[PDB]
């Protein structure tokens, strides 16, 4: 288990969410994506990336 | 802390 | 902190990311929102709601 | 078991 910096994108596989971490003391070459389900520890780092996610989508509304 | 594990 | 049963819902307050947990051993009548920085022990049933809202909207998609 | 904290 590592320090989570950042979390910078989701997706899903396969029906299964996952998000794309950066990890504290490695360079972004070094980001990978993680199942939802590894990232219990950093919530508070998930709730600013959904916090994003959804500024971004109002944008789009917006814009439509 | 902030922390994952790593797949 | 109690045992949760499922995750029921999603939504934005203040911007911030809350989700609508039915607790373990409680009616749904009791059903309250949580921030997200508070469920990081049920990310396997967190996991499982993104999955079912996922599954809606490319359903959403397919319809339109 | 999956569990959260009640606000």
């Amino acid at each position: 288990e590592y320090v989570v910096e950042k979390i910078l994108g989701k997706r899903f596989v396969n029906g299964r969410p996952q998000v794309l971490v950066k990890w504290s003391g490695f360079p972004n070459e070094n980001n990978t994506w993680e199942p939802l389900e590894n990232v219990g520890n950093c919530m508070k780092l998930v709730s600013d990336f959904e916090s994003e996610v959804f500024r971004l989508h109002r944008k789009a509304a917006a814009k439509s | 802390k902030q922390t994952a594990r790593k797949s």
